């Protein structure tokens, strides 16, 4: 961690340290998405099985050119980083489903 | 259990549920193991009656 | 506001009532214009020795043939010309022969029953025409997978027991078969005391009774042979037939084991137990999300393609197990889980289960009393088993008194550490052995 | 039983068997749909829902949708998921089944009246509401060659697959099952679309066996207000007369030889209703010779081989198909059709007897009746009825109408096939079966 | 490549597990230490082997054995010093591979990181009476600490330290067993390290990015056995560093001599891989609360998989986290210092400090750094 | 334990399955005492005394 924009800050608003951690992260410094750095289990690997063929093709060459920066520790040029603001989840209406769904199954084998 | 032979009683009550067919192999082999030894020993010392140590051993230890 | 439990006992109670000759004369009354009358008598292959082993399947194809009223097919036609539907069938242990008409119609119906029953023809010739119809009947049935099964699960089941015969009987007992055989066979075993002549629709009891008394006044049950006999029981034994033949693409495997009969009050315990695992054959829409554990995960994984939950019921045994249709590479890979299925119900069976269960069999219940068809079957069938009749309302107050607790103490009294009877047939190579198959009956020691 | 010591409980006034058996009620919404519940007091609670969605609505792009969304059941909805649907209904004991027709698709459930309500909720979610989420729809893509490979099983369901391809062009036409090229080709989207055309209120009717009518009524007043669409291969439907013919080396030979009879309603289909059971529509006598039967016994002369012949009487709501079904062995396929056929030119020449009709008519009634004595089969009947027509029937009615067929009806309705454009479809080794020409 | 290489029925099927199986194309130079261990497992082997050539077990001859090994035997003094310094090379490279795991999030491989536990104690049960053979003053007392430290159990802790001993005290019969027991156990090791590999060909390796490297694996044969060549060279460079430049470097002075019951040492302490263990052992007063904070400490391996909180895997993007994962091995160096040094009032204060921080960080702070960041990634 | 979470199926899971764990455990007590002959126990016994 670093100096926070401000001057030093211990704790500045919510919106400011989400940003500063997004940065410090560095995720996006590899062109990654937050979902596509996400810990596949169970649920999740299905979840991914749901997405949509443009949005999974997607996925895959971002975690596929992420592996050959990371091969030759390099990194993307500034331009070509995620924007924060421009980070979007494009997985978390299906975890929500898959989280309904199993969250439904466990409890009725509960009741 | 409801039979007249003893093997039937001797199962439905022990060896129809394998928990309790455990139980009877370990408290056997406890009442095995005790009773052989004694069975087991009491013979080998009548073939050596006047022969180990614990046959003469009274005519030593003065008062014991 | 008219709740299940009130609705029970709105259903009409069944009539019986007893002839002279001790022929048991049942209805149950109704509204629809239709109605089916039948008679059912206490006949099939477990009556019969090897020497006539099969008659009764040679009888009742000639019983439609020809009466001596009416030779030839002018009782067909008369059958056909008034509009209704003749059927017949014959199992192990009974035979049966309904007319379904209008109700207007009753009174014919009755009188072609009691001619049928009491004058059968059997002439010279047809029963040579008919020997060739059960010859070439035998050559059909090789090809039923479920058929052949389940005699071959009665032939080791039941072995050296009468039960072992199938209805239809050896081919070699169909070619030497003679008419001398046949009518003493009648003779023996048709006969009034042992006899139930049901009805079910719109029809008065009093006059399938007067109908009854007479066209079957005729009938006998007089001393004839040791004063109607009866039966002798059967032993189960625990064994292991295979038919292994590659060529059927399909493995079809019945293991069952020995039942408690027709009057043992666990029969009702274990047909909850049978809903529990339920059945599958691969056309369900369910797939995956199948209640019962079995069912779901056959879907899941794809193990089989067929499989059902049995309890056939006998005079003092029967089966009870599953016959399940499967890839000849699944066949360890569902019998064995088929069997861990019988353990969780013997060992531990939640409460919930149960009451699935228990509603599956309200369900089969009310379900199969549709129309009159099977009202007169369950109360023809039920007068020759279970003496009376049981009402609706009495079978869900034994159903009612099933918790998990019965369940668990009924289903470990039959399955448990039973020894079962395995019939395969087909690419049963990966069928396990049969050490494998009886240590799968217990849990923790195998 | 014993629930309490007495509780007479339900010995109520009608009670069905008791005298009074209770009437069918008949409603109709302003919207359009059409309400009818019979109060049985059964134990037994049967609810269905039928909707003019028929496999001939498809056109040629979305051909196999009706397959698909007969399948489509127990999946997820909006009110209710599928891991719901299908635990929610079994724990109950309820079965949910979905019977298709190539002009009706019924949505029926059948369960205890104690827990009637919960069933209706989950049919109304079923039917009306589908999320048809994509990934499950993709999931069940293989069920549809399963279920037409098993049910192609029985030889007898190709040939009438093939009989309506063979005779018509437009809706009717349309197979009841995926064609084999659609399987996997059929999207979401589409589904969406057959259901927001078909299923919408005024070609639907709400039927329910054992259930109170504001019960039903209440649970009826959510639908739609659209009509069906356009279709290039199914629309309105018009009978053109064909023949198709398959070898596939089989054993025994199946033919259908058909004409073009008249739409159910109209006076003409009762005519060809007992003309089907003169010539013989089925046995009753269980392996019977079949006596009275005109079609068996005209071909039991000549041919000493097994076969079958029986009259098909397939009726619709625009048009129909009336001829014979005949199954023979490929050596003498030829002369079991040609055998048959020469019966039915002779019901045409006017060699009829009136007894011969009045066992027909009997048998006619008596084939009806218990066609509705089942809980089930009363449901289709009045269901289809409340579809086709706006007003249920009484069985007394329908009788008086059979028995109101004349004599020179059923003559000019076997002139009307002898005459017509001919549909014939074959299977099995056709070495030896005839062509429509040499009729 | 000649023919179809028909055939395939033997055991070349199960070398495709060195040759064709998928890899990870980012895999760090921090991988190499799991054929590096390999590499030392087999290396201890073959020194170990032929020390057993001219070590005798009995106490009258067991340190004149040594020094006859060093002496006498042509080329022998090396062999001691690769054997000795190896062990050092072998919980340098084990150390790096435990920290691989908890920075990579390796131990969601449960199966194989299980396993990798007993691995690590039986290493450390391997070295501790290799130590002992010797017999230098050192091993008499540093195996009579350890050992008397299992006399704080209850009910068995007197009956099991004698049977561990073979009398009353370590011993000529404490010596032979030793010996046998050492030479045993390595071979346990190559048992349970083919077992350590079965569990994770299953799932394959794990890219230090932690997302599914199943779209860019690549074969093992060209690319990291040539790799791992150049970390098997760097492996040999460092140990044979220390064995021809300083031997004795990390060896203690007092081993050199003869073992004297009557007599101890100046300072009495475990070699440099076990100093940690020592000073946590050292920081509770109590006896029975010592020994049970001396395994817990190596036994906390096994609970840190039940311990994951984050919504990624490893800590490649999780800056908290890596703050306290450099403190955890800070830390852990502290606790080395702490445990070579006597027991006197600057290390009292340093030592319970160090050891109460390395259990709260694992157990408390980590855990809580994960659940912080997933607030932060709106997940 | 002999479960996965609490609900009422899972408590009729863990309850019809005690019996056999509870005698489950004799045999790590009866089986522990006879294999190291655990005195304290094997006093109380009458055969063995
Ligand atoms: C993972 C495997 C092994 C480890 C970690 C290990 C470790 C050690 C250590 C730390 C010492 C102390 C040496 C000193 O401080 O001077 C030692 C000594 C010794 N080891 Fe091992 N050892 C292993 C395997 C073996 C094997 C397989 C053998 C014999 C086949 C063996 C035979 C000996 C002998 C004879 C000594 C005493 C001679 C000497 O210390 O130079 N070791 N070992
Ligand atoms: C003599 C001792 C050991 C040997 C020979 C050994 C060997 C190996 C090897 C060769 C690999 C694969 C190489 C790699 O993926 O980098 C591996 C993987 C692994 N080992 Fe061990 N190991 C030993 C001890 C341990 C220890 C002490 C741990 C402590 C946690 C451990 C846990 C793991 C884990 C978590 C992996 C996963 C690697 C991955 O994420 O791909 N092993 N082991």
């Amino acid at each position: 961690m670093a100096g926070r924009p401000a001057v030093s800050a211990s704790s500045r608003w919510l919106e400011g340290i989400r940003k500063w951690y997004y940065n410090a992260a560095g995720f996006n410094k590899l062109g990654l998405m937050r979902d596509d750095t996400i810990h596949e289990n169970d649920d999740v690997k299905e979840a991914i099985r749901r997405l949509p063929e443009n949005l999974y093709d997607d996925r895959v060459f971002r975690i596929k050119r992420a592996l050959d920066l990371s091969m030759r520790q390099q990194i993307l040029p500034k331009e070509q980083w995620t924007k924060y603001e421009e980070d979007k989840s494009y997985l978390e209406p299906y975890l929500k489903e898959v989280i309904r769904e199993r969250k439904e199954r466990e409890e009725w084998a509960k009741k | 259990m409801v039979a007249p032979t003893l093997t039937a009683r001797l199962y439905s009550l022990l060896f129809r549920r394998t928990s309790t067919f455990a139980l009877t192999i370990v408290v056997g082999a406890l009442f095995f193991e005790r009773a052989f030894d004694q069975g087991a020993d009491a013979i080998y010392e009548h073939i050596n009656e006047g022969k180990l140590w614990k046959h003469i051993k009274h005519k030593y230890e003065n008062k014991e | 506001t008219a709740t299940y439990a009130q609705a029970l006992q709105s259903v009409p109670e069944t009539q019986v009532s007893q002839l002279d000759n001790g022929l048991r004369v049942a209805s149950e009354q109704s509204s629809q214009p239709t109605c089916t009358v039948g008679v059912w008598i206490d006949a099939g292959s477990r009556y019969e020795s090897e020497k006539n082993n099969g008659a009764g399947y040679f009888v009742e194809h000639l019983a439609f043939k020809g009466t001596k009223n009416r030779p030839g097919n002018a009782l067909e036609k008369e059958v056909e010309s008034m509009g209704a539907h003749l059927n017949a069938y014959s199992t192990r242990e009974h035979t049966a022969y309904y007319i379904k008409a209008l109700s207007k119609d009753l009174p014919k119906a009755v009188e072609l029953l009691a001619d049928i029953v009491q004058n059968c023809s059997l002439e010279d010739s047809q029963i040579e025409k008919e020997r060739d119809v059960i010859l070439q009947e035998l050559q059909e049935n090789d090809t039923s997978m479920r058929d052949v099964v389940f005699n071959y699960l009665h032939a080791t089941a039941f072995q050296g027991t009468p039960l072992a015969q199938s209805v239809e009987g050896p081919s070699e007992n169909v070619r030497k078969l003679s008419r001398a055989d046949l009518t003493e066979y009648l003779s023996r075993h048709y006969k009034a005391p042992r006899m139930v002549l049901a009805a079910a629709g719109g029809l008065e009891h009093r006059q399938l009774l007067d109908l009854a008394q007479k066209h079957f006044s005729g009938l006998s049950g007089t001393y004839d042979e040791d004063a109607v006999p009866t039966l002798s029981p059967c032993r189960f034994t625990g064994s292991q037939i295979c038919h292994r033949e590659d060529g059927l693409p399909l493995a079809h495997v019945a293991i069952a084991v020995e039942g408690p009969g027709w009057a043992h009050p666990d029969n009702v315990a274990l047909q909850v137990a049978n809903a529990i695992i339920g059945h599958y054959d691969c056309t369900y829409g369910g797939g995956a999300h199948l209640s019962s554990p079995l069912a779901s995960i056959a879907a899941t994984n794809k193990l089989c393609q067929s499989f059902q939950t049995f309890n056939i019921c006998y005079a003092d045994t029967g089966l009870l197990g599953a016959h399940f249709v499967c890839d000849h590479m699944s066949i360890d890979d569902m019998m064995f889980v088929l069997q861990g299925q019988w353990m969780r119900l013997c060992t531990s069976a939640t409460e919930s289960e149960v009451l699935r269960g228990k509603n599956l069999l309200r369900n089969a219940l009310v379900s199969h009393l549709d129309g009159t068809t099977p009202v007169c079957e369950d109360i023809g069938r039920s007068l020759l088993t279970y003496g009376r009749r049981i009402p609706l309302a009495e079978w869900e107050s034994r159903i009612a008194e099933v918790d998990a607790r019965v369940v668990r103490e009924v289903c470990s009294k039959y399955f448990y550490d039973q020894c079962p009877a395995v019939a395969g047939f087909g690419p049963i190579e990966q069928l396990p052995d049969y050490n494998r198959i009886r240590s799968g009956m217990f849990w923790l020691r195998f | 039983s014993l629930k309490v010591a007495p509780k007479v409980k339900a010995t109520e006034a009608p009670a069905g068997v008791p005298p009074h058996p209770q009437d069918l009620e008949f409603t109709r919404l302003p919207n359009g749909l059409v309400i009818a519940s019979l109060e049985n007091y059964a134990p037994a609670s049967r609810i269905g829902l039928f909707i003019k969605a028929g496999s001939r609505y498809e056109n040629s792009n979305n051909l196999g949708t009706s397959h698909l969304l007969r399948l489509a059941s127990s999946l997820t909805t909006k009110g209710a998921s599928s891991f719901k649907i299908t635990r929610g209904i079994e724990a109950v004991g309820g079965k949910l089944s979905v019977t298709s027709t190539r002009e009706n698709m019924a949505y029926t459930v059948e369960c205890l009246r104690d827990d009637v309500d919960i069933l209706m909720e989950f049919l109304l979610n079923v039917t009306t509401a589908p999320e048809f989420r994509r990934w499950e729809v993709a999931a069940l893509q293989p069920q549809l060659r399963i279920d037409k490979a098993v049910a192609l099983q029985n030889p007898q369901a190709h040939v009438i697959e093939n009989l309506h391809a063979a005779a018509y062009r437009n809706a009717l036409a349309n197979s009841l099952y995926c064609p084999d090229y659609r399987i996997g080709k059929v999207t979401p989207v589409e589904l969406h679309d057959y259901v927001q055309n078909h299923f919408t209120s005024a070609r639907m009717a709400l039927i329910g066996l054992g259930v109170s009518h504001p019960v039903l009524k209440q649970v009826a007043e959510q639908f739609l207000n659209i009509r069906g669409g356009l279709g290039l291969s199914g629309a309105k439907a018009k009978y053109h007369g064909g023949e198709i013919r398959e070898q596939n080396g089989d054993s025994l030979v199946h033919a259908a030889l058909v004409a073009e009879s008249a739409a159910i309603g109209s006076a003409e289909a009762n005519a060809f209703s007992v003309l089907q059971h003169v010539l013989g529509a089925g046995p009753h006598v269980k392996r019977g010779s079949n006596a009275t039967s005109s079609l068996y016994q005209a071909v039991a002369k000549g041919v000493h081989e097994p076969f079958d012949v029986s009259a098909f009487n397939a009726s619709y709501s625009d048009s129909g198909l009336f001829g014979f079904y005949t199954i023979s062995q490929a050596a003498s396929a030829g002369d079991v059709i040609k055998a048959a056929y020469n019966q039915v030119k002779t019901i045409a020449q006017g060699n009829l007897s009136n007894p011969d009709v009045q066992a027909a008519k009997n048998k006619l009634k008596a084939g009806y009746l218990m066609s509705v004595e089942s809980s089930e089969g009363f449901l289709d009947e009045v269901g289809s009825q409340a579809l086709a027509a706006g007003s249920y029937t009484p069985p007394s009615t329908v009788l008086q109408q059979i028995d109101a067929v004349a004599d020179a009806d059923v003559i000019n309705a076997a002139k009307k096939f002898v005459s017509g454009r001919k549909s014939m479809a074959a299977s099995g080794n056709l070495g030896h079966t005839p062509f429509i020409d040499e009729l | 490549m000649t023919n179809i290489r028909k055939s395939h029925p033997l055991m070349k099927i199960v070398n495709n597990a060195f040759i064709d199986l998928p890899a990870p194309s980012n895999i760090s130079s921090w991988w190499n230490f799991g054929s590096l261990l390999g590499i030392c497992l087999i290396l201890q082997i073959l020194t170990g082997l032929f020390l057993a050539m001219h070590y005798t077990s009995d106490t009258t001859t067991a340190f004149s054995s040594v020094t006859h090994i060093c002496r006498d035997v042509n080329y022998g003094w090396i062999i001691r010093y690769m054997h000795a310094n190896g062990a050092s090379m072998f919980f340098i490279c084990l150390y790096m591979h435990v920290g691989r795991g908890l920075y990579y999030g390796s131990y969601t491989f449960l199966e194989t990181w299980n396993i990798g536990v007993i691995l690590l104690l039986t290493v450390m049960a391997t070295a501790f009476m290799g130590y002992v053979l010797p017999w230098g003053q050192m091993s008499f007392w540093g195996a009579t600490v350890i050992t008397n430290l299992l006399s704080a159990i209850p009910y068995i802790g007197t009956n099991l330290v004698e049977w561990i001993w073979g009398g009353f005290s370590v011993d000529k019969a404490t010596l032979t067993r030793f010996f046998a027991f050492h030479f045993i156990l390595p071979f346990i090791i190559m048992a349970i390290a083919m077992v350590h590999l079965l569990f994770l060909h299953e799932t394959g390796s794990n890219n230090p990015t932690g997302i599914s490297s199943d779209v860019d694996k690549i074969p093992f044969h060209p690319y990291y056995t040539i790799k791992d060549i150049l970390g098997a060279l760097l492996l040999i460079l460092a140990l044979m560093l220390l064995v021809l430049f300083a031997p004795d470097l990390l060896g203690d002075p007092d081993n050199y001599t003869p073992a004297n019951p009557l007599n101890t040492p100046p300072h009495i302490k475990p070699e440099w891989y076990f100093l940690f263990a020592y000073a946590i052992l050292r920081s509770i007063p109590n006896k029975l609360g010592g020994v049970l904070a001396l395994a817990f400490s190596i036994l906390i391996l096994a609970l840190i998989p039940l311990l994951h909180t984050s919504k990624q895997r490893s800590m490649m993007f999780r800056p908290l986290s890596q703050c306290l994962f450099w403190a955890l091995v800070a830390d852990l160096l502290t606790l080395t210092w702490i445990g070579g040094q006597p027991v006197e009032h600057p290390y009292i204060t340093i030592g319970q400090l160090a050891s109460v921080l390395y259990f709260l960080l694992i157990l408390v702070l980590m855990p809580t750094a994960g659940t912080i960041e997933n607030k932060l990634l709106k997940w | 334990m002999l479960t996965r979470f609490l609900g009422p199926r899972y408590r009729q899971l863990a309850r019809n399955w005690v019996p056999t764990a509870s005698l489950w455990g004799a045999v790590g007590a009866v089986g522990l005492v006879w294999a190291t002959d655990w005195r304290l126990i094997l006093d109380w016994v009458p055969y063995i005394n």
